[PDB]
DNA sequence: GGGGGGGGGGGGGGGGGGGGGTTTGGGGGGGGGG
DNA sequence: CCCCCCCCCCACCCCCCCCCCCCCCCCCCCCCC
């Protein structure tokens, strides 16, 4: 019966999006393929070989945030969300189930 | 048939605005060529999805925030930066046409008009040219509007090494050519 | 002993209001005529 | 050679911006399982 009034929306990294296909399943699809670590390279380069993939994945998943801030958000949702816990424990449960 | 008739500049009245008229006069001044944007291309720093603004006036205001869904759905307020590589420019030039000195009524100042010419038609005109030009007679933002003519079509008012043999074979050509210099002079 | 829910602080967005955006005379230098 | 002339040089709307207010998010604390 009433004409609308606008209110500002907001978006944040929900655990559902973190569990979308481009979320952690993307990590499982691509991390072991893309990160490579070797004695043939120094420690700084090996650390960079990790960080480059996780940064690109983080930006492609949630481009809004800086990489460190994204990491804090990920650590904190990891500290809290039950479905994310069930997923992570399911990963190590699958490794147990091998 | 009206587009066929060559109008002198002072016959171009306000009722002609929007019509494809044809004008006649002398070009008193010509601008150097400069580029003008048809479409600005902006890169987006934070997603790489470019965005476009078309320009349709003598001025514009540049974009700031990435309006693309790639940023907007991610509510990622990325910043836009203009690229001259990807923006489409068109060649622009202005010329001032004046009515012919003979057409001026007794005591009046000679009247004049701005012609704007775009694209490949640029640098078809030069100062001192006497010329007929077809164009759209248009207003521009200054209720009194500035006005100009968007040029569309131009009409300027203005083998041998075998052919020289026609005079050589006739002979005594130095004496005759010297006698051909101003024959009306005794 | 850990996770949820309640309550308070702090930050960001959105709207509203306001201000800004040519002639005439004189001296000195430089050139031309008597 | 000297003086006069004449030439030069000079004195109302729209955008940006800022201020104010309200809501939403994030952290801390307390209770429940
Ligand atoms: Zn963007």
């Amino acid at each position: 019966a009433i004409t609308a009034r606008k209110r500002r929306p907001q978006v944040k990294l929900t655990a559902e999006k973190l569990l979308s296909d481009k979320g952690l399943p993307y990590v499982l699809k691509n991390a072991h393929k893309r990160i490579r670590i070797s004695s043939k390279k120094n420690s700084y380069d090996n650390l960079s070989n990790i960080i480059q993939f996780y940064q690109l994945w983080a930006h492609e998943l949630f481009p809004k945030a800086k990489f460190k801030d994204f990491m804090k958000i990920c650590q904190t949702v990891g500290k809290t969300d039950p479905v994310l816990r069930e997923y992570r424990v399911s990963l190590f449960r699958d490794e147990m189930g091998m | 048939a009206i587009s066929s008739k060559p109008l002198s500049v002072r016959q171009i009245k306000g009722d002609f605005l929007g019509q494809l008229i044809t004008v006649r006069g002398i070009i008193t001044r010509v601008s150097d060529v400069k580029p003008a944007v048809e479409v600005i291309a902006y890169t987006c720093d934070q997603c790489g999805y470019e965005v476009f603004q078309e320009v349709n006036s003598r001025t514009f205001t540049p974009l700031s925030e990435c309006t693309s869904e790639e940023c907007s759905q991610n509510q990622t307020k990325g910043q836009l930066f203009m690229s001259t590589r990807a923006s489409k420019f068109s060649a622009f030039q202005e010329c001032k046409i004046q009515e012919l000195s003979q057409q001026v009524p007794v005591g009046h100042i000679p009247r004049s008009l701005n012609i704007h010419v775009n694209g490949t038609l640029v640098r078809s005109l030069s100062p001192g040219d006497i010329v007929d030009v077809t164009g759209i007679f248009l207003p521009a933002p200054y209720l009194l509007t500035e006005t100009y003519l968007e040029a569309q079509f131009v009409r300027q008012h203005k083998d041998v090494e075998e052919r020289v043999m026609e005079l050589i074979t006739s002979g005594d050509v130095y004496n005759r050519l010297a006698k051909s210099i101003a024959p009306e002079i005794y």
